């Protein structure tokens, strides 16, 4: 070219130059233009050096102890962009798709821009374990699973031949979400006086019906017919009818009695509405339930319970109250694996055995 | 994991004089820069040399 | 050749390529072309000498490592021709064979005609997804399954060695055909007035007996002994005997009354005949049922229900009228395979 | 370079040391690694063939130790799987083999047999008999029975913290086996009079005892009784199996499960009329 | 959780002197700055020395 | 980990002149080949003088 080397680029990276005004500008290998970035020297070079994370521009790579096997191909950061175009055609609910994007985004700021047959299993483990040392173990499991299905679909499109991610293991969580007893229940309901009125009503309604907080904010006064409570879960899709004759003596809460309270005080189209006579979100209900938790002053071991824990407390109560098969059909749950993993205590209460 | 200027020069293809090691930092010939912490640079576990020319 | 030897090649790295502007470009022994390697002299030569020599192992008593030598094979289309012959001798219904050949013709106009040992997993996916984006999801699932079966039988003979089709993924689609109700059937029943008489009788007899439209056209009056109705299903071959006593109390249609109306109005050897008093095809009974759909003026969410939905409607009615074990013992079902009232139990 | 099998097994042990597991557990794996050392030559992992792996494996299967072959095969496989993660090799030549199915041959214990052993434990100290009745009345494991202190008993209860699983239960001091003639209360008080120590089950010197000596001395009284079985003679742990088998026909099945420390469910059934 | 003057310096890349660390605190070379409690200083968990100078 | 030109030739049986050894470098007569540090070449401890033709 006209200017191969100079006494100005002599202290600058391949991209980025310096004008006659002491200013610096970084070139663009897509049009041949540039933008002015920096007035200093050690700043423009320390800025036009991370985009420079990809001089492929000479240099190759090799760690301590390893083999060789390569040839030629294309980028990969782009594959993460084409993978998102495939997931949007798999027909997924509008909530699960977002869960995947968040993970793919973490993969972006985790692994270096690199071809696909370059990212070795060791590189994926360095990033994976990085989240484990931070405590986030449940995250590393989802990030690994997602990054695993991405390469699987990649191999099915003539790009890769192996799945290095399948080589590394996945973290094993322990679920440190403490449960909620019946005694701590009244302790929170008593401190829910400073909070709105719909909170206490939806708090008892969430323990008398044992439904999800999401479907709890979807019930209307038209879903009640002949004394039944037609509820259509959105998560699974199961359909059940809850009788308005239920009752919890362990807390002294009647089903019908609780329902009527939401018809006078609250009032509206939905069973649980706001002070403005409007339906609330599933993130605001469990939100205020937290305030009464912290304001209480009680202490636990691990992670404080939640509004969803009310569903668990509801199941444990109905167990000893009536039967076991009763606290299974009401929760809109089937199978025979979670019915037991939802009755446990997880280091809280001793499993006392009685003469029976 | 961050190392010192002495510990870093010990884990390279060829250990040179401390003077030369300090020179590379000043000339910005290592990704990423050491960043002076008090009165002694702190290399990154992945900070390798690059070398320029004209 | 034209150059043989010269300067700029005295560097020594084979497949070298030092152009006029001092720029090396390693050549590939597959196409003859080359890519820009580097701008250095002792850098590009190194990236060219390592290619010439193919290394892998490390110190041993004479290794092996193969990566060449190959011949003798066949072409896709050619093999796809005899493939159909093997299918004709597999022993299956004539209709099933047609639905397989239909997928075969799709592969022909979907994949080039080159040796079966050249088809890459990429090429296969490029064709499959080409039918997925067109809305033909369920189609790319049958074509993929049929294509994969053509390769396995190919390996069995000794043509190829690996099934590159077993690497791709089969798309999972959701049913689009809507479900018929009990209020929409009454409307369509009224819109079928402009249609022949056998249409009405066909509808009622397809919801009271819950039999397939294909077998409904094969029902003869001789298959009625005393108070039964022997119907040999053609799909699977399940034998059943429907008693002339059932009646839908949700639509007000008795099976006995329906049968008699088909003996006076129609009149023929088959319970469901035409105005000419002769058997009608299975594609005609459903085609005119459609004429009543667009005429009724009822819109659905997706794909409009068909005459087959009358069967699904028959089961969903008997399921609440009598029992569930009855519905499964009418449509021809063998084994088990919308709000459950949860009483205090 | 830096390859070889042994060199890896040394960097592999440290990896398991950070896995965060029980002490005894980590030792079990180490004993398996040492066996692999003297079972396979010292050469690169990419050189080890599936044949040599099965040659060593089957060698332990023919000797009669089929159970050991399963763990050694399951452990050696994990080493390679973690080796590939580092980028050492590319394939796990251990996933091509097949673990030998081993059937448990440790005979069970009956009521008649237990009575014959308890009486034969006369020559034995005065804590074995107490350990027997206790292990059958509580149905607990020998490991926790030695870590039981008199401070655990609270208002007619028996707080027991299982070491193996970690389950927490409380066995009331009102139980009684109706087949051998043993009472929970009468058994505990019999230990406070005879023994007399900090732990429910102590030595003649009023000091806690190891869980390896409780079942050790039990063996002596087993071979001294003169009873023949089919396979491998039952052990002290069998008292736990005999305990449940008795309580299932003494009270209920849901009681035996809660006593042992189980949570989930996991011979001659009767064909009812309905 | 708040670490002390000694505890914080005992977790840095290179442990220094107690008087040295005290100097940074006065030179605001500690981001974020420690909090006065009693007689000693309490640093933040993610507290790290920085350079407030642009040559 | 590596060995200098002198430290490598000194271990040889017939230590030749520096120039001659430097020539076996440009003629790739040494495999595994040596890498250039700054002004000197650091061969491998197992590097041998492969004399071909």
């Amino acid at each position: 070219m006209g200017r191969r080397r100079s006494h100005e680029r002599r202290d600058l990276p391949p991209n980025l130059y310096i004008r006659n005004n002491g200013y610096y500008c970084y070139r663009d290998p897509r049009t041949g233009k540039e933008f002015g970035l920096g007035r200093d020297r050690r700043i423009a070079i320390t800025e036009a050096i991370q985009a420079n994370i990809e001089l492929f521009s000479g240099h190759k790579h090799k760690p301590l102890t390893a083999r060789i096997n390569s040839d030629n191909s294309v980028t990969l950061h782009s594959w993460l962009d084409r993978y998102e175009k495939i997931l949007a055609s798999r027909g997924i609910k509008q909530k699960t798709l977002i869960n995947y994007m968040s993970k793919i985004k973490a993969i972006r700021r985790g692994l270096p821009d690199a071809p696909l047959e370059d990212i070795t299993t060791k590189e994926i483990a360095a990033m994976l374990n990085g989240y484990i040392d931070e405590g986030k173990a449940a995250s590393a499991k989802l990030i690994r699973s997602t990054l695993s299905d991405a390469f699987r679909e990649a191999i099915a499109e003539g790009h890769i031949t192996t799945n290095h991610v399948a080589a590394t293991r996945a973290a094993k969580s322990e679920v440190r979400r403490s449960r909620l007893t019946a005694d701590e229940y009244l302790k929170i309901y008593q401190a829910a006086e400073s909070s709105p009125c719909w909170l206490r009503l939806a708090m008892e309604l969430a323990v008398v019906t044992g439904q999800r907080v999401g479907d709890l904010c979807e019930m209307k006064w038209s879903d009640i017919v002949d004394g039944y409570l037609y509820v259509e879960q959105s998560k699974t899709g199961v359909k059940i009818a809850i009788p308005t004759a239920l009752h919890i003596d362990a807390l002294g809460i009647s089903m019908k009695e609780t329902l009527d309270k939401c018809k006078e005080i609250l009032g509206g189209e939905t069973i649980i509405a706001s002070t403005r006579r409007e339906p609330l979100s599933s993130g605001t209900v469990s939100r205020y339930f937290m305030r009464a938790r912290k304001a209480s002053g009680l202490s636990f071991e691990g992670d404080p319970p939640t509004f969803h824990e009310l569903r668990s407390l509801s199941a444990r109560l109905y167990e000893k109250q009536i039967s076991d098969k009763f606290a299974q059909h009401l929760l809109g749950h089937k199978s025979d694996t979670m019915a037991s993993q939802y009755r446990d205590d997880r280091g809280r209460e001793w499993d006392k055995i009685e003469i029976k | 994991m961050y190392l010192t200027l002495q510990e870093w020069n010990a884990r390279q293809r060829r250990p040179r004089s401390l003077e030369t090691v300090r020179r590379w930092v000043r000339e910005s010939r290592i990704f990423p820069p050491p960043v002076k912490d008090g009165r002694e640079y702190l290399f990154h576990e992945s900070a390798v040399k690059v070398d320029l020319n004209r």
